[PDB]
């Protein structure tokens, strides 16, 4: 028996209460909302201004010098020659995109540079040789060849003063003394996998060994090895693994292999195929036929349980470093490293900090550090107290690792 | 005319068909899995066939193909390519296996890691046929090969590899070679001028990443 | 040099939204009658100065005859190509879209200085040749998630949370205002935030006053946004949005419903599933990887936490976890009061009736209630509300959760 | 849209509106400071980099200020403006 | 506008008209075109449940200046529950043959496909074409599939 709605009550509503300044506070948000467009359409002011020099240089040019450049001047395009025969051109030539044309030279080339697989530019009418190419080079190595220095100093990467020892053994010493690996007669390794825990220092070994390198190092994206066409990733390996043989003794660092493949399974007849084939080119050009001599590879994970045994042999991979958590004496040397650049007390002591970090990375010590700082900025302070660091620590990892065993503690003093 | 190879992946696949194209003067040619995909379309079978005639030019020429499972795989039906040109890269293969008789001239040598990807009642018959499987070695087996690594360097001749074969279990080949390579750098720790039976008890736990303390039950 | 290419030679394009957010009477006022036609009224003369800018012009000289042949220099259709190597002769190589590559020239007015292989020129059809360089080369996808309008009221619209306002206030917006404070002690400020806990607390909410009341861009990132199926368009497209972010301003970058993006890396049987798998572990490498990060911040948002994976959780990813719990009797007043501001409130009521005896609801609840209570007096022929629409409220709303857990065991 | 009157002269409001500093209008005019347009008789546009810092209360202003005084110095010529 | 079709002259690549409908191919099972479906009347017997639907549906449409008086949001949730044989199905189609307005049909179980993330932003695709029928109705289809937990 609820019904409260008929066309005369609705008159009701909208007379009662402020009938003075309803409409007239409304319509004017109303077109000044239209105004807004209105302004906006009425100012136009867009301008994708790109391509122009400076409008001071280029009038030499375009007087008659660029009508001079455009009738005389050819579209000719580039491509590369299967072979030639004798006392005539027959040239065989292909595109790999459009057809596989025989031709002839023509007159402002030399016979004898008309080498067999040169890039050559060829006439769009009669297709003729008109001029010889320098080789192509591959255009995204040069987009990962570092070129750079990131600045992280072997003393701050405390706590693993035995994984940078077995470190140091495959990438430095023999790049600087090759001579007591043959002058006994061994061969040093030439792979090296690092696991463990995330946020325990993979990335700083591989960033400070960058720093101090004096050799090629080729930082490599993983995800550009997966490609959108059919066998487009597996040809990126190929041009990696030929330019690493031109020069002397480069260094190669990838970086999460596990997202480039892991395991090799088909039971609902396809998946993740195109990665394989990527993947098993990796393979073939790290061990097989022709060895590869002078070409260093590391790699690292968080997941190494996933990974696929054709990885996991070693001539491939030969050493497994392992990253653990600090003990104690690692610790309070991370806390002397991340704190000493900052405002604090000159007479706090860092073991009780250690203490109350049992297990613990270095990411999360460094998040104490500048926790503590983040208190005094909360008070009005400029250097660090030692409850501001007792209190980060509660911040961290107490409201986080347990809340069970802090206010229900009698079981243990 | 056709031979596999199968077994766990550090045997010693690759490293027997080296031998065989460095003893025999016979036009090796080698070929890898992935060699024969690409991007346009059709390209692979003109890349199957070309090789299979230029190895038809030579009487004695035989050819090696590694990860035949990167190809040789269970074909699925699908609606956006994808796969739908590697079996024409497939079938050129076994058009051209059976293409001509088998008179021993132009053997074919395969090796795979894994069987359970490879396509059964397709060889079967006249195709690639004879298996040769590789298992783990056995005892001897893996102390003839750590001393065959171990001939360039300055050992003790107070070393059993008997002895060795005693705690080194379930490795293969390769795994054996890291032991010898391994053993050679922790002499070079303390600067030791020879090896040691305790140099390559270190170097066997450093394979498989282990490391010892006192463990405080032991006395 | 010391200041080579002097960073990109590019500016920030904030937001142009917040005209005037003063109309604080909140009530029918002739202020608010005042206010708003002073704004009609600079509005009105920046339309008329504009309109007598486009007016009285009087030069006309086009382009004094330089750019002027050089707009019919160039094509009319004008096309766009790709460079793969420079032959620095005036006469260079590129590719087009099928791969037909055409050594051309350069037909001036273009400095060879902002051209690398990668970056797309401009390109003619009777003669192929470059006339400019095309730029900013965004895909649109990207630039959909841009966001130019501030949606809704600032920190006073919400109703009490003032311990995690604080938090977040100090990674994103006092770093940005005043960042005198951290050179003190060399502390970077915090990067990543998670905003965790049950559904119907301000997670939305908390992000849409920050981009209420900022100064550096903002970017919205909703869930399954980023994923395709040509198995490498996935991980391309987190590149372009962090490439974005770091091009444009000190900005941040708000990326909402994270647990469509990550449970705790697990290798498993399905093909489609690592294509989901690749790109979310590659956006692990763009946000705390390699190189480094500039200033872009990332704020992020789930109900669950525990089914994500760690490896996000680290710090140097994500240095702040702010709990969002169900409200109290006291915060709960705030709630009841803001959404209570222009209703026509009787005098019957009392706020603390429905607070004190029932202890369970969320902050989104409130608002149901308030809705509802306002449809019963149009249910009944009524303007003012009172308890009696409260009381019928709070049943229709909260009959939506089961009814309880377990018997009298405990005591 | 402007010529004479606001790439002359038009930044002096900003110089006269508020001395209080807020990053609206702050970093508004570096984007027509850093861009000089050296094409005018520049100090136009560097007196309108100079009562740019006519906002007190001091504040963390000295970036923009300090970075622009590296470049002020061999550019932006120092025998007019340093 | 941005993303939008026009029509380019083969002549010299000049632009000739814009073109709308933009691109859209799964708009054939929504926004169905004919509705000479049932009538209001013969629901018969839910008028509790029916003058709920006319509280939240037609009320904000007819009378939007209710709500800026009495100074609230407006609502735009449903939902129907109960056993099955009910009259569920009804009371959609006895609305959308007096709706006066854009009524957009989606059943609850064609937002999978079978490609992993297309299967997902067709319903992006979906909601945002509701911005063009300015006021409009999506109907859901039996939420026991996707919507589960
Ligand atoms: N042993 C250490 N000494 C000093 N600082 C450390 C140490 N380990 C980690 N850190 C600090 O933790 C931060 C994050 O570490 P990092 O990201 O390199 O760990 P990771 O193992 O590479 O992570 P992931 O496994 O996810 O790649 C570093 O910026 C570094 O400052
Ligand atoms: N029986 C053996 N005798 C001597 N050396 C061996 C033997 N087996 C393995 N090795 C050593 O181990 C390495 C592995 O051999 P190889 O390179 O053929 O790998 P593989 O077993 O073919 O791997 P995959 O099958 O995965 O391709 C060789 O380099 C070789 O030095
Ligand atoms: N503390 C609060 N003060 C005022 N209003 C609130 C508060 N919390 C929630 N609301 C109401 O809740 C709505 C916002 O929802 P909220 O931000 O909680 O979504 P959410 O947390 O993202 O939910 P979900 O996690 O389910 O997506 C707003 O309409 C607002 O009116
Ligand atoms: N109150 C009613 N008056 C008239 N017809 C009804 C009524 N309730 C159900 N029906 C009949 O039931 C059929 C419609 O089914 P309904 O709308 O109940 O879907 P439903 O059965 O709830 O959906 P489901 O099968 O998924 O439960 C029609 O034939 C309709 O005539
Ligand atoms: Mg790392
Ligand atoms: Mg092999
Ligand atoms: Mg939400
Ligand atoms: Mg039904």
């Amino acid at each position: 028996p609820i019904r409260a709605l008929d066309e005369g009550d609705i008159a009701l509503l909208k007379t009662y209460g402020q009938s003075t300044y309803s409409r007239q506070i409304k319509q004017v948000e109303d077109d000044i909302q239209q105004l807004l467009k209105k302004i906006n359409e009425l100012t136009g002011i867009k301008e994708s201004d790109t391509g122009l020099a400076p409008p001071a240089l280029w009038d030499l040019a375009a007087d008659k010098q660029t009508l001079q450049s455009e009738q005389p001047l050819q579209v000719a395009r580039c491509t590369k020659i299967i072979n030639a025969d004798s006392e005539d051109p027959k040239y065989i030539i292909n595109v790999k995109q459009f057809a596989k044309f025989v031709v002839d030279l023509s007159d402002q080339v030399a016979p004898t540079d008309i080498e067999e697989g040169m890039r050559v530019g060829v006439d769009r009418n009669k297709y003729q040789i008109h001029i010889p190419l320098p080789p192509k080079i591959d255009p995204t190595v040069t987009m990962m060849q570092v070129e750079e220095k990131p600045d992280v100093t072997y003393s701050d990467v405390g706590g693993c003063k035995e994984q940078i020892e077995k470190l140091r053994e495959v990438v430095e010493t023999p790049l600087l003394h090759p001579e007591r690996f043959v002058n006994l007669g061994i061969e040093p390794p030439k792979g090296v996998l690092l696991f463990g825990p995330p946020g325990t220092g993979k990335t700083l070994c591989a960033r400070a060994v960058a720093n101090r390198t004096d050799a090629c190092f080729i930082r490599v994206i993983g995800s550009e090895l997966v490609q959108k066409y059919v066998g487009e990733g597996a040809r990126m390996v190929r041009e990696l693994f030929e330019m690493a043989r031109t020069k002397k003794a480069c260094l190669i660092f990838f970086d999460e292999i596990d997202a480039i493949g892991g395991a090799r399974f088909d039971d609902g007849a396809g998946g993740d195929n195109e990665v394989q084939r990527t993947m098993l080119e990796l393979i073939n050009q790290l061990d097989g036929f022709d060895p590869r001599g002078n070409i260093k590879v590391l790699m690292a994970t968080n997941r190494p349980d996933t990974l696929d045994p054709a990885l996991m042999r070693p001539g491939r991979l030969d050493r497994k470093i392992e990253f653990s958590l600090p003990d104690l004496e690692g610790r309070t040397h991370i806390f002397k490293i991340h704190a000493r650049s900052m405002s604090v007390e000159r007479d706090i002591r860092f073991e009780l900090l250690a203490r109350l970090c049992p297990n613990s990375t270095g990411a999360e010590i460094r998040s104490v550090c500048t926790e503590a700082g983040m208190f005094a900025i909360r008070a009005r302070r400029k250097i660090a107290t030692e409850k501001d660091f007792l209190e980060a620590v509660n911040k961290v990892i107490k409201s986080y690792a347990k809340f069970s065993a802090t206010p229900r503690y009698m079981t243990y003093n | 005319k056709g031979v596999l190879m199968y077994g766990p992946p550090g045997t010693g696949k690759t490293l027997l068909a080296r031998a065989c194209a460095a003893q025999t003067k016979a036009t090796f040619l080698k070929l890898a899995g992935p060699q024969l995909v690409q991007m346009f379309i059709g390209d692979g079978a003109k890349l199957v066939r070309d090789a299979f005639a230029l190895a038809k030019e030579k009487a004695p020429s035989i050819i090696f193909i590694d990860e035949l499972d990167a190809i040789g795989t269970k074909r699925f039906d699908s609606e956006k390519a994808g796969d739908r040109e590697v079996q024409r890269t497939m079938l050129e293969l076994l058009n051209q296996l059976d293409g001509f008789q088998p008179n021993t001239q132009v053997k074919v040598i395969a090796a795979t890691n894994r069987v359970d990807i490879l396509d059964p009642a397709l060889l079967r018959s006249g195709r690639l046929d004879r298996k040769i499987e590789f298992p783990m070695p056995n005892e001897e087996a893996r102390a003839r090969i750590m001393q065959i690594h171990s001939r360039k360097m300055n050992v003790s001749p107070d070393v059993n590899y008997e002895e060795l074969a005693r705690c080194t279990d379930d490795f293969n080949g390769a795994q054996c070679k890291a032991v010898c390579v391994e053993a050679g750098m922790i002499a070079l720790r303390r600067g030791a001028t020879e090896l040691t039976h305790e140099d390559y008890m270190e170097g066997i736990l450093e394979v498989q990443a282990k490391k010892k303390a006192n463990l405080q039950y032991y006395a | 040099p010391t200041r080579v290419g002097k960073k990109k030679k590019k500016t920030k394009g904030p937001d142009a939204a917040s005209k005037l957010p003063l109309v604080t009477p909140h009530t029918q006022c002739r202020l608010k009658l005042l206010k708003l036609e002073r704004i009609k009224d600079y509005l009105l003369m920046e339309e008329e100065f504009i309109r007598n800018q486009e007016q009285m012009k009087p030069l006309e000289e086009k382009q004094e005859e330089e750019r002027s042949k050089v707009d019919d220099l160039r094509g009319t259709p004008m096309s766009v190509g790709t460079l793969e190597e420079i032959i620095d002769d005036n006469h260079a190589i590129v590719s087009t879209s099928v791969g037909s590559e055409h050594y051309v020239s350069i037909l001036s007015f273009v400095d060879k200085d902002l051209l690398e292989p990668g970056c797309s020129v401009l390109l003619n059809h009777k003669v192929h040749a470059v006339i400019g360089v095309l730029m900013d080369d965004t895909d649109p996808l990207v630039t959909v998630m841009k966001v130019e309008k501030a949606p809704q009221e600032t920190y006073a619209d919400i109703g009490g949370l003032d311990n995690q306002i604080q938090e977040i206030k100090e990674s994103v917006e006092l770093p940005l205002t005043h960042p005198e404070y951290y050179e003190e002690m060399g502390i970077k400020p915090p990067k990543g935030v998670i905003l965790y806990g049950p559904p119907g607390t301000g997670k939305t909410l908390l992000a849409k006053a920050v981009a209420n009341q900022t100064s550096a861009t903002f970017l919205r990132v909703v869930g399954s946004e980023l994923i395709q199926k040509y198995l490498g368009d996935g991980p391309k497209l987190v590149r372009e949005l962090f490439r974005v972010a770091e091009e444009h301003a000190p900005s941040i970058v708000f990326i909402d419903e994270i647990d469509a993006i990550g449970t705790k890396r697990y290798d498993s049987n399905s093909g489609g599933e690592r294509e989901i798998q690749r790109t979310m572990l590659e956006l692990l490498n763009q946000l705390d990887g390699f190189d480094s990060r500039g200033d872009v911040k990332v704020i992020m948002a789930t109900n669950r936490i525990e089914t994500l994976d760690p490896a996000l959780i680290r710090p140097g990813r994500i240095d702040r976890k702010i709990e969002f719990p169900l409200p109290d009797e006291k915060t709960k007043k705030r709630i009841f009061q803001i959404h209570t501001s222009r209703m026509t409130l009787a005098d019957d009521v009392t706020l603390d009736d429905l607070i004190m005896a029932k202890d369970d609801l969320s902050g989104a609840d409130i608002k149901a209630i308030c809705t509802e209570a306002g449809l019963m007096a149009l249910r009944e022929r009524r303007m003012k509300v009172t308890n009696e629409d409260f009381k019928k409220s709070k049943e229709n709303v909260l009959y939506k959760k089961q009814e309880g857990t377990p018997e009298g065991l405990y005591l | 849209m402007g010529e004479e009157i606001g790439a002359e002269m038009a930044l002096r409001t900003f110089g006269h509106l508020l001395r209080y500093g807020e990053p609206t209008l702050r970093r508004a005019v570096p984007l027509a400071l850093a861009l000089i347009s050296v094409s005018n008789p520049r100090l136009n546009i560097l007196d309108t980099l100079s009562k740019f810092s006519h906002d007190a209360d001091p504040e963390v202003s000295y970036n923009s200020i300090f970075a622009m005084g590296m470049v002020g110095s061999g550019t932006n010529n120092a025998r007019l403006a340093a | 506008t941005p993303n939008c079709r026009v029509a380019l002259r083969n002549d010299s690549y000049t632009l000739h008209k814009i073109l709308p409908n933009k691109v859209d191919p799964l708009v054939s099972l929504m926004m169905v075109e004919k509705v000479p479906d049932s009538t209001y009347e013969m629901i018969g017997g839910l008028d509790k449940q029916i003058k709920e639907i006319k509280e939240v549906i037609e009320l904000p449409v007819k009378h939007p200046e209710l709500f800026e008086a009495l100074g609230i949001a407006q609502p735009k949730g449903v939902l129907l529950y109960g056993p099955p044989g009910t009259g569920k199905t009804l009371l959609a189609r006895a609305v959308a043959h007096h709706t006066d307005c854009t009524f957009i049909r989606v059943s609850g179980s064609e937002l999978v496909q079978k490609f992993i993330g297309e299967g997902a932003r067709m319903v992006r695709e979906l909601f945002v074409m509701a911005r063009e029928h300015a006021p409009s109705i999506i109907f859901m289809d039996e939420i026991d599939s996707i919507g589960s937990s």
